[PDB]
């Protein structure tokens, strides 16, 4: 039933007595396992014995913490001006890529498919590529159609390069349109590998025949890699303007992922221009800001553009932002701006003001390899203990570097690093290692729920930092790099500590001797 | 046709002018203007054809239709996304097919089980990995009633034989292990995945309890094709039980393997989503002599019609019960209409969704005085378009598999007051200044079926159509 | 007892068995009321019967939601360059003003007293002023010593103007030091009244005899009133720079309340200069951004400076920011910047993306009069219902304007406005009116706890927006004005809704049918 | 003196050259360098004088000493801040004087009760408003055991007579209603508030159960002067009760009116804070013949000394119990010294707090190997300076009622590794790059008293002195 004055949605409508009776009656038709047995199995999934069997898995993956290559090629493509992402293969992939980013950014996402079906599985998709380029050009009028692939296209052996050459030769795509491409097999690597592969395709299309000269333009290019915080693209440009060092980001989707609601839909907005990409070889250098995934991009910068590819750490935290600015200053010969030194000192003031709530706290964390290395480094620098560190898509070379960093820190003595493991593995580790908090994406909500069901004392609350963020709004506007981003991270971590302590001390007459007004 | 009809036919021609000639002529057959006197579309429209390459179709694939729609909701089985990691991750917990249970323990619909194919699985095949996977699953997830294997694109392309794996693992586990060849390149949309899945259910599930004792009643039914979005099936089930029927099974929102295996013992199949599950309904009629009928639980006019027609398949006791249920909810309905109809009356709505809702929700809109001015489907067939004709006003634009370009162009010309469509359409039309409601996920609200759902539907249409922010898209100085 | 590997602070040390036993033994020596009598009385304090008795109070105040005048004068004074706040009177007041601001800002606060004691109660505080100005000048070398008063001083009737003239004439303070003063009795009005009084004193000192001419300088002055978010001072400057309209804030403490932790303590930093205050009468106009408290400041602008004092609403929310920029545009003759219109459209996009979670939500709210009117306005703009609206320090004219605004709106039909009521009144209203959430400062934490003790179904969660904020860190850096601040408010409100809905739906096997990944 | 004493005498001279000549000469009498051969400060320092006008003294007022410190902690009474609204708001829940109870119902320490004076109260006087306030209090807060009236500055100045009101209201309510003339213009600091409050307790509380029966034991004691900061008095009470004593009363941390009224029946008064409650301890010895002794529960050296001396006042049973308790916690103490002393030893500390802790915590710092290079007090008296001399190393700087200038100059010159002081000092010294712990509020940690408190104190000094952020104040390019 419903009353006119207070209509209830699904929750809490289904809490009403008539629905509780409905569920009891429906349960008698399911041959449910008894509550006692379901309780016994739940408890057993929280144990060290279950954990050991869980870590024996060699074939089953459960609750992955990674996506597939073409997702990352689509996001890289969205960062160039007047560019339409196009994925050669089957159309279900593009419906899912669009939806995935729609739900994180709360924005429209343009991307087409060429709809290979059973016919193309047998003949190859050259007809789909010709008609696809033709129809997309007509409807959407892109200046650039950036092509990646789905696993069907990869398995059948479609020769991308040849197909696009044929479309050009036969008049399906005009000479005015650039068609960079990359092979992006979802059975290799993850979405971060797709981004890097797509970037190399843009570098070849726009610069391979160019005779460049490093430092002809007194600028620095910056490459972010796969990044889903709009504030990170923006802060980099803002800091470079304060340094007075000309800069281009190469792949910047921050304007097309934040168009105004003013009565007009704008499929294209901002992005790296063709001029920026074409003149990239003349910069002083290109700084690859997520170095573990930007592998082919580093070969572009050194082997194609003959630039230094100065090594930089992900600019997450105080010390990694100091190191980025000293690198920019050294390469450009320009001093670090006094407004940047002032910002740095305000971050240090915040770190000193909030240190007594953060020191010694224990965190689990997961995400992409570059993000997890940067956040683990900043947690050590805060005097926190990153006890459980997981990256499903990281490799053995990364793991060796992480263990080297942790061994060298007093705050890494109890840390364990896991690669090629998933969120069902992370779930056991929250039960057995029980850190104070876990930093993750929206998939971590179910692990917080699971730990709470063992008991209030076993709950590990989630702090949302990563991708995808689907169950809170407008977190994708935030910043996590630079001093600005480190201010967000410090604030987020200390207020997570303080919200949890207030909740724990909020029981009137019982634990509210320590529900302190001032903290 | 009438004046509205001429304007829509001219709009059709103007929109299609942008298409290369070959696609232009093909696309013209996917749109028409309705005639109140027509009973079937005949040659006026064509549907269930391949999408045009490169146009930004809204459609998904057959794995979405099988895993995402039909099998994914079944709570007491583990569904394995077999192939590389994307498909299973993008479709993890995106569809609100509600169920109750203990996640990871006796109910699995929010977990993403996958065989995470790597290059060695493509070069050597995935059946040995699949077999080992299922052993590991049985060890760590002992309370599953059965397991399904949902094939992603690579599986059939590399020549794997998951049926042999399923038969072997089912003997070792002593539980049903169900192979599905729902690779996303098969068919043209989500629709073939439905059909594939119904055929799989027919052969691997439906006969498992043949010849077993089941204690029946005269008023045993199954709800066929309600996936419990936001609890829609619970809000429908309660009315059928209030009317004196027993709902032995729900396919497949909050559903179970056990309920599905008991479905051949019911007296009547009640089909809500015709598109996705008419196949199995027709099959149970042919093999088990169970009658079936279509019904509609959107809004009070269609719910009363449906309750009366369902009750009319039984006896005078159920007929009288149908009248008593409608009278019991009359007050509640009259108060919802009196509050919200004045806030919505006369507003015009454009609807674009999969395979059922574009026609199924029109009565609820009309119960709040709203008017549909255009209706289309992603992947419906001609029998769905036939079924749409009785509920359209003369001259209405009716269309199939629209590109983003076409949908944007229709909205700019028609100027609907409200759009009902999906997540990939929401944030485009909101920037254009058109109030938008997600009519797949219910924009995180619902349920919308049944009497309890109509109250929510009305609150939600009012909330969005009349929100104050729609008067602020243009800055005040402009 | 304590274990070496896991030392527990107060909570949860006192949860241990030995301390639960200690508490039982101590309770036998307190003549405690019986547990059932205490439960009975607590349940009585949550009723309508109790609320009626509570609303009959005429003399007792419980949990006030305001502070006293000198606190406001000290904050105003801190906003001027090289200025030392000085409070003529008894020293206890100055320890408390410094401490109150220390705990909100997490920063040092310079302020002196002249320590009037019983002797000064007899003879007047003239000697304390003379010695106090001499000693403060010597030790702290201010350019400006900004004098306000404590209640002792006011009751005794010390003549500030005459004391300060005598100090300069007798050589206790150098003639070059500016010594603006104001009478700030804490038994009149509140801390916002102090701020406005202090501002009138600065304006007398720096402009009394000035022959000004509005529009001689093509600038606008802005006056914020009592404000404790650093981001509001900063967003106003940023928006005026985008508008290309010269501007001065008159009283801007945002630099001295955020100096860097760089190894140096800076008592003075930034602030309105003497040149900005002295040339203030030559601006086109002065915009008073919190109009209900800036009463004597409006008389300054209009009577002393012969400027319009163009009426403006507090710039909180979308429509009020729009009105601010249209007013700036009309006075200056410059167009609104394209970057501001883009920012506006992004706020509208956020509003449309989040509206289904905010529409129809009910809120209680309290704080200073200008803030409560602004936030009530914006909540109506969002389609929210501000059902319980309280401002302890507001007057009947403000209450009339609030009911007029509410009556005109579709969303104000169930709204009740309370003036000269405190947080013990607000606590009753949270039990009887039960809004979904309450917006307040850290004192609201006790009301959340009290409502939760009646039951989980009755809990009213607190959203922290206001002052003081003592139990979370670094919220004082946020912005609440402009489009930037409205983005913060929208994100805060929607994410509070979603955090509470997740907690409510996080019970494994019971309410997690609606624990949706995507919201 | 030694080379440290000389350097400190030259520093005193250098720092005070900033003061106008007369204040310079006055201020020179408030600092000295310690001499281990001195039993008394004699003429070497002066204290408990008026503060210098305009210098930014750390001190508070007599209302802070009475309401904020002595009476405010008493959980079963309602304390009224009588005057304008500031005083009671700034002091609302700023001091962590922990207690258990049900807020607003049987326990009131986090509520702010005030008479919120307005101009009409100044003009016509506030006694009638006070009387009516007390009637409304009793209607709305019926489970108070008693009420106190804490005067703010204006009350005595306008000639009000709150003792007449308290007498009339106490008869009207039939509960104790206690008037306190603790206006902030009285005295020079918090100190006179303590003394005022002790005199009020003497006259209005301590005689309330005189002549009445009370069941005693031979081991009854009261804790006098522990305000339970972060549960310090609970961490102390547990050791006394483990030693076989019965703690009949705790003044006033987690304290009650009842416990205070039963204090005249005890066998021994145990004074932790000498400054704030020596007055009432001396009064109880003279009137009730109850002996008293000072003790110190900071760190293992002082705890064992204190437990043995307390037990020596009873008999061999309690003497043996003191050795058993000390033995019981010896492993915990050895583990704390083994983990944290190596991380702290050798480091130098500067302390500046109110009236007790600047000397009282020195043993616990010395147990962790740390050295005190300077110690001062806001408002202590010369008998507190006398009691400080035994725990200082020769040449230590010892000073009284410092301005902020003087504290900043001492810090700059002495370069302590760690500072312990208050909230107004915290954020200045952190910016100067000196690790800082709040030694009033325990920087939201504690307890620090007792064996369980020593663990937390060691954890906290290590956390802050050795935090990695102190190596980052200078940018690396600087
Ligand atoms: S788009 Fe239903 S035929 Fe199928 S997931 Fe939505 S209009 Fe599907 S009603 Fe159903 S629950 Fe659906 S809303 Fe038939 S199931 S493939 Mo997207
Ligand atoms: S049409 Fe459908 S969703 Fe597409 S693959 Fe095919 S079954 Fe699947 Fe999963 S992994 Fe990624 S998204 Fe594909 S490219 Fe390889
Ligand atoms: S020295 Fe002490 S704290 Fe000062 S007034 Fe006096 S008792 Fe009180 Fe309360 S209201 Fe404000 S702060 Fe004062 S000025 Fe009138
Ligand atoms: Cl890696
Ligand atoms: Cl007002
Ligand atoms: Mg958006
Ligand atoms: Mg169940
Ligand atoms: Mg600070
Ligand atoms: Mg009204
Ligand atoms: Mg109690």
């Amino acid at each position: 039933s419903q009353t006119i004055d207070k209509i209830n949605s699904c929750y809490p409508l289904f809490e009403q007595d008539e629905y509780q009776e409905l569920f009891r009656n429906k349960r008698q038709l399911e041959e449910a396992h008894d509550a006692q047995r379901v309780q016994e199995v739940f408890a057993w999934t929280t144990t060290a014995e279950y954990e050991a069997l869980n870590f024996r898995r060699e074939a089953l993956t459960v609750d992955p913490a990674k996506a597939c290559q073409p997702l990352g090629a689509v996001l890289c493509s969205l960062g160039f001006a007047n560019t339409l992402p196009y994925v050669h293969g089957s159309q279900g992939c593009v419906a899912y890529f669009r939806t995935y980013f729609n739900r994180h950014f709360k924005e429209p996402i343009a991307c087409v498919s060429d709809s290979m079906t059973e016919d193309a599985a047998v003949f190859g998709g050259n007809n789909n590529m010709n008609l696809g380029l033709q129809n997309a050009s007509a409807l959407y009028k892109p200046e650039i159609i950036a092509v990646s692939t789905t696993c069907m296209a990869e398995v059948i052996g479609d020769d991308l390069q040849a197909f696009i050459a044929n479309a050009k030769k036969d008049g399906f795509v005009d000479s005015s349109i650039a068609v960079p491409h990359a092979h992006t097999p979802s059975f290799i690597g993850s979405h971060v590998t797709g981004w890097d592969n797509m970037f190399e395709g843009f570098a070849k299309t726009f610069t391979a025949d160019y005779q460049g000269q490093p430092g002809k333009l007194p600028k620095l290019n910056l490459v972010t890699g796969f990044e889903t915080y709009l504030g990170n693209f923006r802060v980099l440009k803002r800091m470079m303007e304060q340094m007075a060092v000309p800069c281009s980001l190469l792949s910047d989707p921050s304007e097309v992922l934040d168009t105004p609601a003013d009565g007009h839909y704008r499929m294209y907005s901002g992005g790296t221009t063709q001029q920026e990409m074409k003149e990239a070889p003349d910069a002083i250098d290109t700084l690859l800001l997520q170095p573990w995934q930007l592998l082919k991009s580093k070969k572009v910068v050194q082997e194609m553009w003959n630039q230094p590819a100065t090594e930089v750490a992900i600019p997450l935290g105080l010390a990694a932002t100091d190191e980025l600015l000293m690198t920019v200053s050294q390469l450009s010969g320009k001093p670090i701006a006094d407004a940047l030194t002032l910002e740095r000192g305000r971050l240090v003031d915040m770190m000193l003001d909030s240190h007594t709530w953060l020191h010694g706290k224990k965190f689990g964390l997961y995400g992409d390899p570059d993000f997890v290395m940067g956040l683990t480094r900043f947690l050590l620098e805060l005097g926190c203990e990153p006890t459980v560190i997981l990256s499903h898509n990281a490799n053995k070379r990364w793991q060796k570097a992480m263990n080297k960093m942790l061994d060298a820190s007093p705050y890494g003595r109890d840390s364990e690093v896991f690669i090629n493991c998933d969120l069902w593995h992370f779930r056991s580790l929250m039960f057995t290692r029980q850190p104070d908090f876990m930093i993750g994406n929206s998939y971590g909500k179910f692990i917080q729920r699971d730990t709470l069901a063992k008991g209030k004392a076993f709950e590990v609350p989630l702090i949302r930092l990563g991708f995808p963020l689907f169950d809170r709004h407008h977190l994708h506007r935030q910043t996590t790099w630079g001093y600005e981003g480190a201010m967000n991270i410090v604030t987020t971590l200390v207020n997570a500590v303080l919200e949890k302590l207030d909740s724990d001390t909020s029981q009137l007459g019982k634990t509210d001797y320590s529900f302190d007004l001032v903290r | 046709t009438n004046a509205t009809g001429e304007r829509n036919l001219a709009l059709i021609q103007e929109v299609l002018e942008v298409f290369p000639e070959t696609a232009r002529k093909e696309r013209r057959k996917h749109m028409m203007v309705s005639d109140p006197k027509m009973k079937s579309v005949g040659k006026c429209i064509i549907s269930n054809r391949k999408s045009q390459p490169g146009v930004m179709t809204v459609r998904g694939c057959a794995y979405a239709g099988s895993k995402g729609v039909v099998f994914g909701p079944i709570k007491d089985m583990a569904h394995i996304s077999h192939g590389p990691v994307g498909c299973g991750q993008y479709s993890r917990a995106g569809r609100r097919n509600y169920y109750t249970g203990v996640s990871g323990v006796d109910s699995f619909g929010t977990l993403n089980f996958t065989s995470d194919f790597q290059e060695r699985d493509i070069v050597f095949g995935g059946d040995k990995k699949l077999s080992k996977l299922i052993e590991e699953m049985e060890l760590l997830f002992p309370l599953t009633k059965g397991i399904t294997i949902q094939s992603e694109c690579p599986v059939g392309l590399i020549g794997d034989d998951i049926s042999a794996v399923a038969n072997a693992s089912s003997k070792a586990l002593d539980k049903p292990v169900i192979p599905v060849r729902c690779e996303g390149f098969r068919g043209v949309s989500q629709s073939l995945g439905h059909h594939i899945a119904n055929d799989v259910v027919r052969d691997w599930i439906l006969n498992n309890r043949e010849g077993q004792p089941f204690e029946t009643t005269p008023y045993d039914v199954a709800i066929i094709g309600d996936y419990n979005i936001g609890g829609d099936a619970w809000a429908s089930r309660i009315l059928l039980e209030e009317m004196g029927l027993r709902v032995v099974a729900q396919w497949s929102g909050d559903g179970t393997l056990v309920e599905m295996e008991n479905t051949p013992f019911v007296k009547l199949n009640l089909v809500h989503c015709y598109r996705s599950m008419n196949y199995i309904a027709r099959h149970m009629e042919e093999k088990h002599q169970i009658p079936w009928m279509e019904y509609n639980f959107f809004g009070p006019t269609k719910i009363a019609e449906s309750l009366r027609k369902i009750a009319d398949q039984f006896d005078d006791t159920i007929r009288a019960n149908a009248e008593a249920v409608i009278a019991r909810y009359e007050g509640q309905m009259a108060a919802i209409i009196a509050k919200y109809r004045p806030r919505l009356e006369g507003r015009k709505v454009l609807l674009y969704m999969g395979g059922l809702r574009p026609r199924h929700v029109i009565g609820a809109y009309e119960d709040l005085g709203m008017e549909i001015i255009a209706a289309g489907y992603e992947f419906a067939h001609n029998d769905d378009y036939d079924r749409t004709l009785p509920d359209l006003k003369e001259g209405t634009l009716l269309f199939d598999d629209a590109s983003s370009y076409e949908l944007e162009a229709f909205v700019k010309a028609l100027k609907p007051d409200l759009i009902g469509s999906g997540i990939k359409e929401k944030y485009i039309f909101q920037k254009m200044g058109v109030p938008f409601r997600q009519m797949h996920s219910w924009d995180y609200s619902g349920p919308y079926h049944g009497y309890d759902g109509f109250a929510i539907f009305a609150r939600d249409m009012d909330m969005t159509l009349n929100n104050p922010a729609w008067n602020e898209l243009t800055a005040p100085w402009l």
